[PDB]
RNA sequence: GGUGAAAUUCUUGGAUUUAUUGAAGACUAACUACUGCGAAAGCAUUUGCCAAGGACGUUUUCAUUAAUCAAGAACGAAAGUUAGGGGAUCGAAGAUGAUCAGAUACCGUCGUAGUCUUAACCAUAAACUAUGCCGACUAGGGAUCGGGUGGUGUUUUUUUAAUGACCCACUCGGCACCUUACGAGAAAUCAAAGUCUUUGGGUUCUGGGGGGAGUAUGGUCGCAAGGCUGAAACUUAAAGGAAUUG
């Protein structure tokens, strides 16, 4: 897929880890 | 080319002597002592013609200056500021001929 | 690996060249890009200016030109054959055909 | 006080009579304590001066402007208003001007308005912050403060007070052939929701 | 159904005398019956003729010129000068790659107070022998030009009237002395009055509009 | 001695109303509270209080100002407008 | 001379064509017709047989109305569109010839800005 | 109106088209070029002001004061963020009309944020010449920008002498370009990408099979979006470059 776009894709995945890890307070 | 005004006035400032100042102008005046006054542009109307009507008297060359007398007080290289310049002699510089 | 040594079109020393709007695509491309080609017309052409030149008053007139200067993305400009495609040392002649 | 626009007050001398007479102004941001106010259809145009509407240029903006000659104004009071002047009339001493609402009225050319636009700035900016600082603000007003909610009272105190859960139950736009007593809610509301509108 | 023609009153236009030929055509309008006669909308109506037509010689084919119509009077309505355009085909013609362009204007109130706005355009040419390709010039050079270009620009203005330069524009008596003043910078080819703008005008009045009308 | 780091003239609010309030007031709080520069006697004497208004310390001047600076922006793009629609009808 | 004079804008989109024909001073209009008129297409309505078959049916109430000679103006879009001028502009032109109509004195006002606005489209284009 | 064709929508409250006058906001056409300037990002209407910069000219002055740089710092397209001002146009989101098997799109009409500005952030771009800076050395060729020198060259006035512009020769300093390969390279190509196994003028930065991955973690900066820093486990024989023929 395109460069630009699994860019992206790993910025949506580093939010949600992100948040999840956030429930650990 | 063109020497502005501060120019001539940075040759009056060391070549001949100078007051500045309402109070002080206003003795040059009534010696006739003053060759010209510089009037910076935000000093009142009421010192402003109580100014040009001392020095239409004794003939004395007006000139009003463009800026406010914060600026007019750099102009004279001075670092506070002045509302009102009497040139007591040209010294090296011109000013009374040139251009005014 | 390099195509051009003008890249796509010449700006050799300059950082930026306030891009042109295309007269075709819309497409944005920047001034030193751009295929511009001045196009000059006569105000009637066809064998109206026959008949033209008949109707009208004045002793012969004289004939006004439309005066206009298209500015042309590469994407338009080879579809619409404005350009074509050349060899790798036919692309190189910068002459004008 | 309980206004957010200055008041300049002007000397004016008695035409008719040797007195001095007094009026209170609206500051207009840049009216200033010395000035000299000039006021009537030879006036000069400049800030803090009164004129007739048809004796400015269009395009020129105004305050505390008259809906009617010598009502001594109405329109654009408000800290920080003006009316901008959009056109003149041959016929029937007319002007025609945008409010501040944005609605465009036309008025007679006879009436006055002030040059410039009323002091008081931003003021509505700066967040209250506190519920302090909104109850001194209404107590120099009116007691329009604090407000209970409607769909909080009993079904007695309000059409919406009806409980059990905190709702209103039905439509909470109203018409406006609505009776005095059933007024409450959005009253004439063309539509509701956001808009996002510019 | 109804045609608006039947009840269409027609007129004649009078240009004014500062130029040659008066006839310009037949403008119509709609009647002069009651609620809104028809001295309404012709009087501030404003035409446009070529240069070339005003005075016979089309040596001015380019220069178009707006004339305001004034005063109607005696179902023959009588006009001023209002404008000039240099039309499109001739200005875009004048320009050519390979040159520098100077543009041109200021603004100057004449003596029967019109305030005008009024525009030149210059461009520069090889001169005999040069070798050199293009024909730019040093922008040191395009300053003090286009400066005298306006200073010559405001003193014909200026010192007279509109009905002088109405008169001094056609025989082009400026652009001879900006090619007589910028001979000594640059060679500059086709130099022109481009456009003049008519922002201030005074009102009615009468004894310059008949200083024009009636004799043609 | 650097006291507060992002707060500053509004540490004084504690922890209470929340940041962009807080931050927003700062602004204007800091706005109203400056010192301006006299157009007339051409000190920076020109101080608030009564949002509208504005005084000189030293020649008594009072302008009408904005709520929480001296000039509206806006305001200035209207002496603008004046004086140019002005300079348009008296030339 | 003589010649009763008119002016006889022509403005050509490439999806259709006006012929409009006034007096001098633009105000009072004498007759306009155009493409979108005289063919049953919304293909057509720039069409060139369109835009002759327009100046036919001016022609009819030109002499009628009294216009005897015009002159003729031309333009495109132009601002920030086209430039260049439609399909049937120039058998147009033409047509006016087909009339009787006696021409004179031909001019291009299309509108051209001192670089204006943003055009339509979008930047990466018009892509089909 | 609009497209390939249409539809959306606008309209006998007169739509598109016409004219006169006015308002707001953007943009700065044509001229505009293998031309300019700047450290880059970038910069294109006139005049004024404020300071700045190169090259050149120079039989001034100082006399090693310099070169390149971890740290640290200034500036930094666009989108984006917080506030007001603004809001003409274009226009993410979206709403639709069409299109297709579908069509969350391409095409069409509208349109929020945006676009513009002020104050404050953000510090990323294929931010590209995908090519570090300083110094020397090795080759021909014409165009051109700026400066200087020599032209008892030229052209326009009224010393056909004088400030100009043009021609010609020379010489620095520029943006490029052409031919040759002297060389070099995997080649494409390159006046440097040469002076390299006949391997060293000085100096800064980076890279070490493909993935995993700019991920995880810590730190730090940011209001946030994010930026900077930045692993390992494990997996894999290819991945890749240039050129050739199909
Ligand atoms: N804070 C300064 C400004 O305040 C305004 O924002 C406020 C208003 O726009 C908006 O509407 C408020 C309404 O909620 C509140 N209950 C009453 C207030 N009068 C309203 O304001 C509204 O009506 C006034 C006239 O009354 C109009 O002039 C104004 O344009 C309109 N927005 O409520 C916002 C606050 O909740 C500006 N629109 C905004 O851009 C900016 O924040
Ligand atoms: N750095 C520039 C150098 O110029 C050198 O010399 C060049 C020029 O300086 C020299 O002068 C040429 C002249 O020969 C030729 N016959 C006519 C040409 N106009 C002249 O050029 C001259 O005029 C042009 C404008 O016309 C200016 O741009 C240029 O600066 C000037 N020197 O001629 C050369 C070109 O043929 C070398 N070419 C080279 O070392 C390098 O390019
Ligand atoms: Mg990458
Ligand atoms: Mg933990
Ligand atoms: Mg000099
Ligand atoms: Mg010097
Ligand atoms: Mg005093
Ligand atoms: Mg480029
Ligand atoms: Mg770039
Ligand atoms: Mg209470
Ligand atoms: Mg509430
Ligand atoms: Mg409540
Ligand atoms: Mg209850
Ligand atoms: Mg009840
Ligand atoms: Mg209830
Ligand atoms: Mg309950
Ligand atoms: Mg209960
Ligand atoms: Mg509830
Ligand atoms: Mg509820
Ligand atoms: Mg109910
Ligand atoms: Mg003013
Ligand atoms: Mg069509
Ligand atoms: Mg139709
Ligand atoms: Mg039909
Ligand atoms: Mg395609
Ligand atoms: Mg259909
Ligand atoms: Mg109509
Ligand atoms: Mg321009
Ligand atoms: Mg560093
Ligand atoms: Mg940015
Ligand atoms: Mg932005
Ligand atoms: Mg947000
Ligand atoms: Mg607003
Ligand atoms: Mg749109
Ligand atoms: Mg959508
Ligand atoms: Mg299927
Ligand atoms: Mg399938
Ligand atoms: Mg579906
Ligand atoms: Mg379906
Ligand atoms: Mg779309
Ligand atoms: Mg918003
Ligand atoms: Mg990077
Ligand atoms: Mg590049
Ligand atoms: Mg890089
Ligand atoms: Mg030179
Ligand atoms: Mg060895
Ligand atoms: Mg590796
Ligand atoms: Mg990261
Ligand atoms: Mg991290
Ligand atoms: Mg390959
Ligand atoms: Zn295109
Ligand atoms: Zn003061």
């Amino acid at each position: 897929m395109r460069a630009k776009w699994r860019k992206k894709r790993t910025r949506r995945l580093k939010r949600k880890r992100r948040k999840v890890r956030a429930r650990s307070k | 080319s063109q020497e502005s005004i501060n120019q001539k006035l940075a040759l009056v400032i060391k070549s001949g002597k100078y007051t500045l100042g309402y109070k002080s102008t206003v003795k040059s005046l009534r010696q006739g002592k003053s060759k010209l006054i510089i009037i910076a542009a935000n000093t009142p109307v009421l010192r402003k013609s109580e100014l040009e009507y001392y020095a239409m008297l004794s003939k004395t060359k007006v000139y009003y200056f463009q800026g406010g007398n914060n600026e007019l007080g750099t102009a004279v290289g001075k670092l506070f500021r002045v509302g009102v310049v009497s040139i007591l002699e040209a010294g090296d510089s011109d000013i009374l001929t040139t251009l005014a | 690996p390099k195509k051009r040594a003008s890249n796509g079109r010449n700006k050799k020393g300059r950082g930026h060249v306030k891009p042109v709007r295309c007269v075709n695509c819309s497409k944005s491309i920047p001034k030193d890009k751009a295929i511009k080609r001045m196009a000059i017309r006569n105000i009637v052409e066809a064998a109206a200016v026959r008949d033209l030149s008949e109707a009208s008053v004045y002793p012969e007139y004289a004939l006004p030109k439309t005066y206009n200067k298209l500015h042309y993305c590469v994407s338009c400009a080879i579809h619409a054959r404005i350009v074509r495609v050349r060899s790798r040392e036919d692309r190189k002649n910068r002459a004008p055909p | 006080s309980g206004r957010g626009a200055p008041l300049a007050k002007v000397v004016f001398r008695d035409p008719y009579k040797y007195r001095l007479r007094e009026e209170i102004f609206i500051a207009n941001e840049g009216v200033h304590t010395g000035q000299f106010i000039y006021a009537g259809k030879k006036a000069s145009l400049n800030v803090g001066n009164v004129l007739p509407l048809g004796s400015v240029p269009e395009g020129t903006i105004v305050s505390n402007v008259e809906e009617k000659p010598g009502d001594r104004g109405a329109l654009a009071r408000a800290s920080g208003n003006y009316v901008i002047i959009i056109g003149h009339n041959p016929d029937e001493n007319k002007t025609r001007v945008r409010l501040p609402s944005g609605a465009k009225k036309v008025i007679s050319s006879d009436a006055r308005g002030v040059i410039g636009v009323i002091a008081g700035g931003g003021r509505v900016d700066k967040p209250l912050l506190k519920a302090g600082r909104a109850f001194h603000k209404y107590r120099l007003k009116r007691n329009s403060w604090p407000k209970t909610r409607g769909v909080a009272m009993n079904p007695v105190d309000h059409p919406h007070g009806g409980g059990n859960h905190q709702h209103i139950g039905k439509a909470s736009t109203i018409s406006r052939g609505a009776v005095s007593g059933q007024k409450a809610g959005l009253i004439a509301a063309r539509r509701t929701g956001l808009l996002r509108g510019s | 159904v109804v045609d608006p023609f039947t009840r269409k009153e027609w007129f004649d236009i009078k240009a004014p005398s500062t130029f040659e030929n008066r006839n310009v055509g037949k403008t119509l309008v709609n009647k002069s019956t009651g609620l809104k006669s028809a001295s309404d909308a012709l009087k501030g109506r404003v035409v446009e003729v070529c240069l070339a037509d005003l005075q016979g010689s089309e040596d001015h084919s380019f220069r178009k010129i707006k004339l305001r119509v004034d005063e109607v009077q005696g179902k023959n309505l009588l006009t001023n000068f209002h404008g000039m355009d240099f039309t499109t085909d001739k200005l875009r013609s004048m320009v050519r790659k390979w040159q520098t362009l100077i543009e041109a204007n200021v603004t100057v109130k004449t003596s029967d107070d019109y305030v005008l706005r009024i525009f030149a355009i210059a461009f520069t040419r090889k001169q005999a022998n040069q070798v050199k390709r293009h024909s730019y010039a040093q922008s040191s050079h395009i300053r003090a030009i286009r400066k005298v270009i306006s200073e010559i620009l405001t003193k014909e203005v200026q010192g007279s009237t509109l009905a002088q330069l109405t008169s001094k524009l056609i025989p082009e008596v400026i652009n001879k002395e900006i090619e007589n003043a910028t001979k000594d910078i640059f060679p500059l080819q086709n130099i022109h009055v481009r456009k003049v703008k008519l922002l201030k005008q005074p009102k009615f009045d009468v004894g310059a509009l008949m200083a024009l009308h009636g004799e043609g | 001695a650097k006291r507060t780091k992002k707060v500053g003239i509004t540490g004084k609010y504690g922890v209470r109303y929340g940041s962009s309030l807080r931050r927003q007031v700062k602004k204007l709080e800091i706005q109203q509270h400056a010192r301006y520069d006299c157009s007339f006697c051409g000190k920076k004497t020109v101080k608030r209080g009564a949002a509208g208004i504005w005084t000189c310390s030293c020649c008594k001047k009072t302008v009408a100002g904005g709520a929480y600076t001296v000039s509206t922006a806006a305001a200035a793009t209207v002496r603008s407008t004046i004086r140019r629609l002005r300079e348009m009808v008296e030339a | 001379n003589s010649q009763v004079f008119g002016v006889a804008r022509i403005y050509a989109s490439f999806n259709d064509t006006f012929v409009h024909v006034t007096d001098l001073s633009g105000k009072e209009t004498i007759a306009r017709v155009t493409g979108g008129m005289k063919v049953k297409a919304d293909r057509d309505e720039s069409s060139p047989y369109a835009a002759m078959l327009a100046a036919q049916d001016v022609a009819a109430k030109c002499k009628e109305v009294g216009i005897t000679a015009v002159h003729v103006k031309i333009r495109a879009t132009g601002g920030t569109r086209t430039k260049t001028p439609g399909p049937g502009g120039q058998a147009a032109l033409r047509a006016l010839a087909r009339s009787g109509l006696r021409i004179g004195r031909i001019e291009d006002v299309t509108p051209v800005p001192s670089d204006s606005t943003r055009k339509k489209g979008g930047r990466r284009g018009r892509r089909l």
